[PDB]
């Protein structure tokens, strides 16, 4: 018959393996005939200074445009040619590169990623180039309204810390950052125990190891010592930013509350409760037969056109609410029947609610881990946020544990009368005033 | 109209000494009035429902 | 939905006290205009008290 | 009626009930407080001067 | 006193609403008793033997 | 070019428990919310008699 | 079928011409209060239906202001009222009692 | 050790109504049913235009089995999805849930698809969602750019629009939706999709609830090939082109070589941020263009027809030089300037795309399906990669051949003072 | 523009006394709702004037 229960036992052990300079090897071997091999980096703008705010994501225009051993042109033909995918990213604590590519071409993909890792060719030419390219870029996020609302959250939720820094940078860092700029961030942060060479497919974790020793040997003979880098916490502030733009046809918000970071057990009793407020869209067939109080409320008074809970993981910390977008006669109350929920929840949470959130969350976990790329993505993060893989089951076992009794206590601790981080842009003169947001955190009932 | 009838009737009992068929028939009617409003009506409404199959 | 906006008696209430916009300027010299409601309570508190001896 | 009569209904009761109690303690104490009523008064330690 | 006086007065008495009144109501009782009183002995020494309260051993049965 | 809108410094206003970028504002929120209820209760206790 | 059911059936017609609504030109389901089953069921009626209803509310209401009747032969036959209201009411009813027992668990 | 379990072969079986049953135990903790209907849009005819894009946005309304409430609640009560994917030939009903699961998905799957009673006020209320799903879809340029596309190639049945015309939203009744399901959602229009499911389950369900006749046979009228160009005067900063001809249908073997072309001369990008260095046309356009572009072998194949070529974005002045240098390298690849390795590498981006499309169960689920109904058949990837590996160098030239030399399909979005008519290619 | 409509005191007056949508049938009982009001001002009026002796 084969139950659940019984399937996430079938799913094969994560086998982790650490090289002698300190690079961690994990894999998750599959029956596919392809994989995804690359690099995660603890790497982010949360370790970049307000001098060299751009950095991570200039290395990250550089790191595809040519090696010492492969020079422009070449890594890119390299790849084209035996059909592979090159991909990268940097969020404010981690930088990835990784190859989609055919297991029987695993050898040189993981050869291929060692020389964009450690010899980076960042040619004179070329950083001139990418500097036109990135100020393109930020041109083209400020009209993207969602992406500017959660940068502005960051920006007023963590003031005057690390966290507060966008990956981009500023305007002033991305056209003053010199060569030697790049370099000193690169020695000091690309360094073996900061990184995981992560992979997911038809490969056998000795054929990985082999390649690990083959390739990123060389990190060693003497290291650290003089520079140990630790990321200091970051002071989350109760505070509002009010981007007003009456020419932008819809308002944008980011509400959040501090929650508790990466390792914390009760971020999925907290994922269980913002599962069961969860997403809207316009485009969604359910209207008002919806589970969700506030899914059901927001379609069928047409409230927005979208809303989305979210449970933003940092280092010690973190940034824990909702985001939606809407009319400009919509804002207030949008913002009353979120805040109600958030506070029903914190005082009356009821077990079936709770199962359903718990069964959201196993189906969200498993339609996740899909194919490798996302299953390489999970090993390579989880071995940075976490230090080992952590198994479906375990997950199943957290998740199965937390009843209404258990979300409305971890809801509390995080919710309940706690000063938010607001953030809003455009037609946002219905937005609430930050004192009555404030007092939404609250019920006077209970 | 058994309700503006029995009203009258306390109307009257009321403007009257409280000797000896005034008593009875004055708590007669006082109880009338709160099974009228409390039970008497109610079931009424009930019935009729039941007449035109509703 | 919230009530405040959508009952009546507590719209009135609302547009009149809670979520009027009002200047974020006014002096002190704003708080006469409440003041004197109160006074008029209070004369009306007081003056009833003394009218029941009166 | 019959529609509050379930589960949920048991469990949203029991999550109300030590609120609902608080008030009541709220009121109790309120309305013993602003009557100045004696015959629970004469129990409690420091509000007991009033020597008849 | 390791979290502060105020730290431990928000989280077993400001949290819930409820407990905040109740804090409010008990805390009037027994302020209206060491204030009535208090004011009343504070008025006592301004006006020292001048009150019937002081004579009233003069004039006995 | 929006990432240019930095938060205006505000060590000016903040409260002392809330002054290091290093400490947690949560280790604070107790005190803090306690100290300005505790004006709020005596206010309502004053009024209240 | 029996003798007692079609005495049942002649009492249910008495009471029916007494009721008089009929005399109005309505039909029973023309006279029902206004709830929010009944408003939905309203709501979820044909073009037909909902027009020849506002008439004969229209009519009545006009009778009802003048405090006239209609001629005897006008009136509605209670072997003929048809009962148009019944299976969008008893749907919306339907629909409402599942809402509610799915509220419960 | 930290080995798999040996993995399972898909079980197929066509029944003798004509209908499809094909599962995989993948032993996933998840589980993921697909009804397949040769229902797309393709099958509307000129009375009765959008029905199939109501009918999509129709899944949760009420069924004889299942009220819309209960559709919706039952399904989020165990974290389920339900969601309905069409194409010019296909409508899927994709259900998932947990394994535990399945009986309940399996239950609402049926009723969504087999007793369907489109009520009158359910239906009414639904009309304006079609506004808003197209408004949604239509702000990608690309959209309507691919909808004019197949409105100017075809005269008849693939020419139809995937989105309902505006002169239909509000005008699709009830019956219309009664009528398309009736005599497009049959047994032999069908198949049945299941992973993380036995067989037999399957197999029973199909030969107890899917059993369904009375409709429309053969894959539609065919469709007929005509060509012309639709022009959209947009104001939209940069102009949008495609230029094609037809193709190959899928399936056959003329079909894989314009797939391998499509690779030669460059469908999406690879590397993150790059210059697409062996990407043929990207090539050939930047050595004449300096301004933002984007170039791309365009390849759509169907039952009965097919379109290749190539889809351009570029600034409005340069329009006419993006779609020159793009269609004059496919003109040298016709007139034979085309290496061994140049195949080779197209064949491995080829290859290896196809392998990573099918890796999740959502694309390999997706790929069954359509399989199972264009061919009544499923044709494992090992035996895939050997259809590609037979196209030969000359093959490929042909592909190109075909496309220079016939009757051609425009449809272009922007400021068109300087994009070119057919005319003047 | 018609002042009924537009001037904040008359708006109440027309949307009160003028233009109020009214079913067309309505008895000779639905009469004492305004006849409660000329009693209610009737009395105000006759009470004063006692009171300015009394
Ligand atoms: C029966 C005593 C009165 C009461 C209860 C009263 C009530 C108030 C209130 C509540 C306000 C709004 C708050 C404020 O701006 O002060 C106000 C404002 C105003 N009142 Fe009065 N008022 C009275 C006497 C007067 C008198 C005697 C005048 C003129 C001879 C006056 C003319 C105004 C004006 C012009 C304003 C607008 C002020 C502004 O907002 O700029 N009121 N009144
Ligand atoms: C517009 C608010 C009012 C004003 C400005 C007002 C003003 C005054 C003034 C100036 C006096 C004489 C003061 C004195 O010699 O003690 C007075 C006394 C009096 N008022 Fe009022 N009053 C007001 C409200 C009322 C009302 C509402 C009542 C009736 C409920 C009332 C009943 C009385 C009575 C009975 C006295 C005589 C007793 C006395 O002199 O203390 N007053 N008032
Ligand atoms: C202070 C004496 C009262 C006044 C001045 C008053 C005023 C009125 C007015 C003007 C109307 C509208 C016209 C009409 O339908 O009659 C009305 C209707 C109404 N009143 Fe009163 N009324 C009073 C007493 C009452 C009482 C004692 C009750 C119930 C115990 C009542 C309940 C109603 C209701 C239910 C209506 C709606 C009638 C309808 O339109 O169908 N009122 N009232
Ligand atoms: C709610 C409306 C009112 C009602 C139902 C009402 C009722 C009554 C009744 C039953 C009497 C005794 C009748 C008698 O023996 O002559 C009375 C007398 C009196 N009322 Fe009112 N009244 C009302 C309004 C008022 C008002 C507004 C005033 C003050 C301006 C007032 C002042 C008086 C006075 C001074 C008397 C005594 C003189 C007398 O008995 O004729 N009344 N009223």
């Amino acid at each position: 018959t084969a139950t659940y229960a019984q399937a996430l036992q079938s799913v094969p052990e994560t086998q982790v393996s650490q090289l002698d300079n300190g690079l961690r090897v994990a894999s998750e071997q599959s029956s596919q005939p392809t994989c995804t091999v690359g690099v995660w980096i603890d790497a982010g703008s949360r370790y970049e200074s307000e001098k060299n705010n751009g950095a991570g994501y200039f290395v990250e225009h550089l790191a595809f445009k040519g090696t010492k051993n492969r020079p422009g042109n070449a890594l890119e033909k390299e790849v084209e040619s035996m059909g592979a995918h090159l991909n990268a990213y940097s969020t404010r604590e981690h930088t990835a590169y990784y190859i989609k590519a055919l297991s029987k071409d695993l050898p040189k993909a993981v050869e291929l990623l060692a020389d964009i890792v450690q010899n980076c060719s960042l040619e004179d030419s070329q950083i001139e180039k990418e500097r036109d390219v990135i100020l393109q870029e930020l041109q083209e996020n400020d009209t993207s309204m969602r992406d500017v609302v959660f940068n502005y959250l960051h920006a007023t939720a963590f003031q005057g810390t690390p966290l507060a820094q966008s990956v981009e940078g500023p305007s002033e860092n991305v056209r003053k950052l010199s060569r030697a700029d790049l370099t000193e961030y690169l020695s000091r942060h690309y360094k073996a125990p900061r990184m995981v060479l992560a992979a997911a497919g038809g490969l056998e974790h000795r054929q990985l190891l082999d390649l690990a020793q083959k390739h990123f040997s060389g990190l060693s003979g003497t290291y650290d010592e003089d520079a140990v880098p630790t990321l200091s916490p970051c002071r989350f502030t109760g505070s509002q930013i009010c981007h007003r733009e009456d020419g932008l046809p819809l308002a944008h918000v980011a509400i959040a509350v501090e929650g508790p970071g990466w390792a914390h057990p009760d971020n999925v009793a907290l994922q269980v409760a913002n599962a069961i407020i969860g997403h809207y869209d316009c485009t969604y067939g359910g209207g008002a037969h919806l589970s969700s109080p506030l899914a059901s409320i927001a379609a069928t008074n047409k409230l927005c056109q979208s809303f989305q809970t979210f449970n933003i993981c940092y280092a010690d910390t973190g940034l824990l609410g909702a985001h939606f977008v809407c009319d400009h006669m919509s804002i207030d109350d949008m913002m009353f029947v979120l805040q109600g929920q958030w506070m029903r929840l914190c005082t009356s949470a009821t077990e079936s609610e709770v199962l359903r959130g718990k069964n959201l969350l196993r189906n969200a976990l498993v339609s996740h881990l899909d194919g490798t790329t996302p299953v390489c993505e999970d090993i390579g993060r989880s071995l940075l946020t976490y230090g080992r893989r952590i198994p479906l089951a375990e997950w199943e076992s957290r998740i199965a544990e937390v009843d209404a009794r258990v979300v409305r206590e971890v809801c509390s601790k995080y919710f309940y009368d706690q000063c938010p981080a607001v953030a809003g842009f455009g037609p946002i003169e219905q937005l609430p005033d930050y004192n009555r947001i404030r007092s939404g955190m609250f019920w006077l009932r209970f | 109209w058994a309700l503006v009838a029995d009203l009258l009737t306390l109307t009257w009992i009321g403007g009257q000494p409280v000797e000896h068929p005034y008593i009875t028939i004055g708590q007669l009617a006082s109880v009338l009035y709160f099974l009228l409003i409390l039970v008497l009506m109610p079931t009424a409404g009930t019935i009729e429902n039941k007449l035109l199959k509703w | 939905t919230n009530i405040r906006k959508s009952h009546p008696l507590m719209k009135i209430v609302n547009n009149a006290f809670i979520d009027l916009p009002a200047p974020s300027n006014i002096s002190s010299w704003w708080n006469f205009g409440s003041l004197l409601g109160i006074c008029l309570i209070l004369q009306i508190l007081t003056g009833l008290f003394l009218a029941m001896h009166y | 009626l019959t529609r509050f009569l379930g589960p949920r209904y048991r469990q949203l009761a029991r999550n109300w009930v030590p609120t609902a109690q608080l008030w009541g303690a709220v009121g109790a104490v309120g309305l013993v407080w602003a009557t100045d009523s004696r015959l629970i008064l004469d129990w409690v330690p420091y509000i007991n001067g009033k020597f008849k | 006193v390791a979290p502060t006086l105020t730290a431990r007065l928000y989280s077993l008495l400001f949290r819930r609403t409820s407990t905040f009144a109740l804090t409010i109501v008990v805390g009037a009782l027994f302020f209206e008793r060491a204030f009535d009183q208090g004011a009343d002995a504070i008025y006592e020494h301004i006006n020292e033997g001048k009150l019937w309260k002081h004579i009233k051993h003069k004039y006995e049965n | 070019s929006h990432t240019d809108i930095k938060v205006p410094d505000f060590s000016d206003y903040r409260r002392p428990e809330v002054l290091d970028s290093t400490k947690s504002s949560k280790e604070s929120s107790e005190a803090r919310k306690g100290f300005s209820y505790l004006v709020t209760a005596t206010t309502t206790v004053g009024v209240a008699y | 079928v029996s003798a007692s059911s079609r005495w049942l059936e002649g009492i249910r017609k008495w009471y029916y011409n007494a009721a008089g609504f009929n005399k109005l030109g309505l039909m029973r389901d023309d006279t029902i209060h206004e709830n929010d089953d009944v408003k939905e069921a309203i709501r979820r009626l044909p073009e037909n239906l909902y027009d020849d209803r506002v008439f004969r509310i229209k009519r009545a209401l006009d009778l009802s202001m003048r405090q006239q009747i209609l001629p005897k032969e006008q009136w509605t036959k209670y072997e003929e009222d048809k009962s148009y209201l019944e299976p969008y009411l008893k749907e919306v009813i339907r629909e409402r009692k599942e809402r509610e027992e799915w509220a419960k668990k | 050790a930290g080995v798999p379990p040996h993995p399972q072969d898909l079980e197929f079986t066509r029944l003798p109504n004509g209908l499809v049953i094909a599962s995989l135990e993948n032993y996933a903790p998840a589980s993921r049913i697909g009804l397949f209907i040769k229902a797309g849009s393709r099958y509307e005819n000129s009375n009765n235009l959008g029905t199939s894009h109501l009918l999509r946005l129709a899944s949760s309304l009420t069924t004889k089995g299942a009220s819309s409430f209960k559709i919706t609640r039952g399904i989020e009560a165990v974290g389920g999805k339900l969601s309905v994917t069409s194409t010019r030939e296909n409508m899927a009903y994709t259900v998932e849930c947990l394994r535990d699961d399945v009986d309940i998905l399996m239950e609402f799957l049926l009723n969504v698809t087999t007793a369907p009673e489109f009520r009158r006020w359910e239906v009414a209320a639904l009309q304006p969602q079609l506004r808003i799903d197209k408004a949604v879809a239509l702000q990608n340029p690309q959209a309507h750019v691919i909808e004019n596309l197949h409105a100017a190639a075809y005269r008849n049945a693939l020419a139809n629009s995937l989105y309902c015309p505006d002169y239909r939203i509000g005008k699709v009744t009830p019956v219309e939706l009664h009528d398309y399901v009736q005599n497009h959602f049959t047994s032999a229009r069908m198949a049945l999709i299941g992973l993380g499911v036995s067989h037999p389950v399957l197999k029973q369900v199909a030969e107890q609830f899917l059993n369904i006749r009375g409709g429309l046979g053969l894959s539609g009228a065919k469709a007929k090939y005509h060509g012309g160009e639709i022009r959209e005067q947009n104001g939209d900063s940069l102009v949008h082109a495609a230029l094609v001809a037809e193709s190959a249908a899928i399936g056959s073997a003329e079909a894989n070589a314009f797939s391998v072309l499509q690779h030669v001369l460059g469908a999406g990008p690879h590397v993150k941020r790059g210059s697409n260095a062996t990407s043929s046309l990207y090539q050939a356009v930047a050595k004449g263009v300096h301004q933002p572009f984007d170039v791309s072998a365009f390849n759509a194949s169907y039952s009965d027809s097919g379109l290749f070529g190539f889809y351009t974005i570029s600034q409005a002045a340069s329009a006419g030089d993006v779609i020159k240098a793009a269609y004059n390298q496919v003109k040298t690849i016709a007139q034979g300037n085309l290496s061994n390795p140049d195949v080779q590498a197209a064949k491995n981006k080829l290859k290896a795309g196809y392998l990573m499309s099918v890796e999740s169960s959502e694309g390999f689920l997706d790929e069954v399906g359509s399989q199972a109904l264009a061919a009544g058949s499923y044709t494992p990837p090992s035996t895939v990669l050997q259809q590609i590996d037979a196209v030969a160098d000359a093959d490929v030239i042909n592909a190109a051949k075909k496309f220079v030399s016939g009757r051609k399909s425009m449809a272009a979005s922007g400021n068109l003072g300087h994009t070119p008519f057919i005319d003047e290619l």
